């Protein structure tokens, strides 16, 4: 029934749980509380894509299967460095280091 | 406890058991009879009670 | 489209509804609350230190685990706390080889 | 067979969502006559609620049988939806439609489940649950609908919140083929209420509480080829809950009950369970054809109450799951009543038996020969006469040697345990591997 998401920017990962088709402004308000930011200001993406606020999230992808708690889908997220958009990708984790050879 | 003879709430549902009886209805005669034990419970020995 | 929704509703909050937790990479993984009570290590931060308990500053410093790492950890969180108090079907969590050598030793370190 | 007489007005109406579709596909897939009837009230309930995972399974059955001529549904249809009735026929502008509509109203019900949740209440979250638990059914998302129902049960605070969600979780183990699941959420269901409240629901009752978890668990139970416990359970409950919106029909429990005690009960049993006892009286009035063969079976009256067995084996092979049972529960029924009818005679003859059971000397021959290997009688066929008859062993021949066969392994078994014990006193362990 529920849906989470993870909302990267620039090597810094925001959990927030959601609903699996409701509105793309509810989600706003939710990371407005945690970061002390106007709603207007952000701008969710969807892999490279631009969302609407009419929409849903049930409408663009967000579905139990995708959004599974156990895996969430990446989330974009960019802000009003001036008029247009600022961030638009983000940096993957790290490599895991090299396995000890005496246990194979 | 003084007087007795006048119960309504019992006779009504007496009434209704010997014209379902001509019709063979078991379906009704069960229900009427459960309810039947609440007002005995109130109630002296008069001729309803009979019925 | 339709549908009603609400402004201030949901898992809204302050600085004290949300946790933050310092990788040694350099991430930052914001998380809830609630899903930062299933370890110890983690839970013994927000009692103390401490005669403060809330005090919109909460944070934890892991200098030993990575970002590969504590991103598997934050969603394991998540997994357990959702998967209890209910009775439906639970699937199977994707482990990895590489990364099942290093879950064992953060679950014994994280009490979990 | 199949029967061309069959009611489904009740048999549609009982069940809703996915059992509603799948019991409606299963008559017209074995009934030639029944199944424009039964297509047609099955395209009606997709316009309520649309879907796409059930609007192009059924319109694949409509064109086999309309289009083809290798059926007898020719000279009507003649190939076409356009006679008398106008089903939901599906063309290119209908797959679209029957998509976005149920895209939209899933938009609807999530968006005013965030808004209930914020407002601190519990009796609009758990109202909100029951509506998107049966709305994930019919659209094709079996693993959505038990989310639903299981996020439910932390907003009770009443007996009636217990039972409402127990009775949702069998609906989505039924599917699942989860027998096991269904009899430990109705033993939760009965301690909670006290059986049907702490007085009995006031004085009249007009839908009975112990009636609803007596229906549920018996369809659970004769799918897992249980009929003792199924039996035993069904006869506690009463006609007193007109009809069910999303439950078996009080029309088909005097059948699951009745036809699972004839074949594990012999006569006597049967006089003291589902005749002594009021609360199935009440079931057997509804269809006098059950009652009487419960008379017939105890007056030794074996010659028509077979005939009214397979009176009745065409209308109950055009359900979905009394069908495949129809070859475990009239196998054991017959091969009872033999026993019974066996137990007072000890030299039967053939040419008698023939007659009494509708047969034929051949084939009274070769129903002997699975009456004694399947059975627990003891006869002999004897093929000079053509007479059943007896030859038993004496009562101590059988006894004697019984008793000297595990008296010579008491005493072989005791003899070597200290052949065993021997070696392990001398410190001699296992050194062979």
């Amino acid at each position: 029934m529920d849906v989470f998401l993870m909302i990267r920017r620039h090597k810094t990962t925001i959990f927030t749980d959601a609903k699996e088709s409701s509105t793309v402004f509810e989600l706003k308000r939710i990371v407005e509380g945690i970061l002390k930011r106007p709603p207007d200001e952000q701008r969710l993406y969807k892999d490279d894509q631009l969302l609407d606020d009419g929409k849903t999230l049930g409408e663009c992808g967000f579905t139990s299967q995708t959004a599974r708690p156990q895996a969430p889908a990446t989330v974009g997220l960019a802000f009003r460095a001036d008029d247009t958009f600022e961030a638009l990708c983000i940096e993957p984790f790290s490599s895991p280091p090299e396995l000890p050879d005496v246990m194979k | 406890d003084d007087l007795k003879k006048g119960t309504q709430l019992l006779e009504i549902y007496a009434l209704e058991i010997q014209m379902y009886t001509a019709q063979k209805n078991n379906k009704k005669l069960k229900a009427l009879y459960e309810q039947s034990l609440h007002i005995k419970s109130a109630i002296p020995h008069p001729l309803i009670m009979g019925v | 489209m339709d549908g009603e929704e609400k402004t201030y509703g949901g898992c809204e909050g302050p600085d004290a509804m949300y946790v933050k937790l310092i990788s040694s990479d350099g991430h930052e993984f914001i998380v809830k609350r609630e899903h930062a009570l299933t370890s110890g290590t983690i839970k013994a931060m927000l009692s103390g230190p401490g005669q403060f308990a809330e005090n919109e500053t909460n944070e934890v410093n892991f200098r030993e685990i990575p970002s590969h790492v504590l991103s598997k950890v934050c969603m394991y969180f998540t997994y357990k706390v959702r998967y209890t108090n209910s009775s439906t079907e639970i699937p199977e969590f994707p482990i990895a080889p590489e990364i099942a050598l290093e879950l064992l030793m953060a679950a014994n370190f994280l009490d979990c | 067979v199949e029967n061309p007489s069959l009611d489904l007005e009740q048999y549609a109406a009982s069940y809703s969502g996915l059992m509603r579709i799948e019991r409606l596909q299963f008559i017209a897939d074995h009934c030639p006559t029944l199944r424009v009837e039964a297509l047609k009230m099955a395209l009606s309930f997709v316009q309520r609620t649309f879907n796409v995972d059930m609007y192009e399974e059924i319109h694949r059955k409509l064109s086999e049988a309309t289009r083809s001529s290798l059926r007898e549904l020719q000279n009507a249809p003649d190939a076409i939806p356009e006679s008398g009735v106008e089903p939901p026929a599906l063309d290119t502008a209908w797959v679209e439609a029957t998509r976005k509509k149920a895209l939209l109203k899933l938009e609807k019900l999530d968006t005013d489940l965030k808004n209930y949740k914020g407002n601190s209440i519990k009796e609009s979250i758990r109202r909100g649950h029951d509506d998107l638990g049966d709305h994930y059914l019919d659209c094709g998302d079996l693993s959505n609908a038990l989310k639903c129902y299981s996020r439910a049960r932390d907003y009770c605070t009443s007996a009636k919140h217990v039972i409402n969600m127990c009775l949702n979780v069998i609906k989505v183990s039924v599917y699942l083929q989860n027998w096991s699941h269904v009899l430990s959420y109705v033993s939760k269901a009965e301690s909670t209420p006290e059986i049907a409240e702490q007085r009995g629901e006031r004085d009249s009752q007009t839908q009975a509480i112990l009636t609803k978890l007596k229906c549920a668990a018996g369809l659970a139970e004769l799918a897992a080829r249980k009929y003792k416990q199924a039996a035993k359970c069904l006869l506690l409950a009463s006609f007193d809950h007109c009809d069910f919106p999303e439950l078996l029909s009080p029309s088909n429990v005097a059948i699951y009950g009745g036809l699972c005690a004839l074949a594990t009960f012999d006569r006597q049993e049967l006089q003291r369970n589902v005749i002594s006892s009021s609360s199935f009286k009440l079931f057997l009035e509804l269809e006098p054809q059950v009652r009487d063969i419960i008379f017939k079976f105890y007056e030794s009256k074996y010659a028509s109450c077979l005939k009214m067995l397979d009176e009745m084996k065409d209308n109950l092979l055009l359900d979905m799951y009394l069908a495949p049972h129809v070859r475990t529960l009239y196998t054991q029924i017959r091969n009872r009543a033999l026993i019974q009818y066996f137990s007072p005679y000890v030299s039967a003859d053939m040419h008698r038996m023939a007659a009494a059971f509708n047969t034929t000397v051949a084939a009274l021959e070769d129903e002997l020969t699975q009456l004694i290997l399947e059975g627990l009688i003891s006869a002999r066929v004897d093929s000079h006469s053509k007479i059943l008859y007896a030859r038993d062993v004496d009562q101590r021949s059988t006894t004697f040697e019984k008793s000297l066969l595990m008296g010579k392994e008491f005493q072989r078994r005791a003899k070597a345990m200290m052949l065993r014990a021997a070696v392990l006193r001398n410190q001699i362990h296992v050194k062979s591997p």
